[PDB]
């Protein structure tokens, strides 16, 4: 999971 | 937004649609390429192909469990061409790059046109 | 094998995807949860969710064009799981966390239980 | 495109  | 994201969704969701192809699930139209025949579904098609965008938006096309496409088109590059769809993989070959560009042209998928038209003018 | 890739098919798939869905084309189902509805392509929600892979390849529920969800199950948690299914974005907040977590243990979607798992235990 |  990443910050788009 | 404050959104997260996870990398690997698109990919996951593509290799899920692949299997479902695989074990022909939930396919729901038959691409008749000449002689041969491939089963798909249609979202995925549409997904991928401006033709097929087109067909499947047409309010008496998008109803038809067959379509035919034209003569010309070979079964091969076509082949080719579907797995590309359901799996961003793309098998071009010497012996292949002439009918699977002619394919992607007619099937409007403008990325494989411009590796295709790449490919070809550095081997001239 | 000897195929080249394009890097972001998977994703531009995904979009083309979304953009069906926002336009309702092609949807073939309608979930219902409580008092809302959502239509959706059965072929992404199998991709996204073991209950609904499970739901679709029975062989009498894969034919069924309404699926309820069980009554416990939060409209919001539901809508904010089909967006996410349809783009890798999660809307998770502090106020929807619990709902979305109850809500992806439901449908099966394992990633999303893991990092609501990991935010929930940050804040504890 | 890229060799996977
Ligand atoms: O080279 C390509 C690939 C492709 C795919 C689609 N598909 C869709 N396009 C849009 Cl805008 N909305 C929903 C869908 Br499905 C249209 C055109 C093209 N040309
Ligand atoms: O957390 C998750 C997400 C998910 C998706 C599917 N979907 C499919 N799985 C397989 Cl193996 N083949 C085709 C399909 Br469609 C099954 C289980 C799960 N659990
Ligand atoms: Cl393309
Ligand atoms: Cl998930």
């Amino acid at each position: 999971w990443v910050i788009p | 937004d404050s959104c997260i994201q996870f990398t690997r969704h698109a990919s996951d969701v593509l290799l899920n649609l692949n299997r479902l192809r695989s074990r022909d699930i939930l396919t729901d139209v038959v691409i008749v390429v000449s002689r041969e025949q491939f089963r798909a579904h249609k979202t995925v098609l549409m997904a991928c192909s401006g033709l097929f965008y087109s067909i499947f938006t047409d309010q008496l096309k998008c109803n038809l469990s067959v379509i035919n496409l034209d003569p010309e088109i070979n079964p091969e590059g076509f082949c080719i061409l579907l797995d590309f769809m359901y799996t961003s993989r793309l098998n071009l070959r010497e012996g292949n790059i002439m009918a699977v560009m002619a394919t992607a042209m007619y099937l409007q998928m403008e990325h494989v046109v411009d590796t295709c038209r790449k490919f070809i003018k550095a081997s001239e």
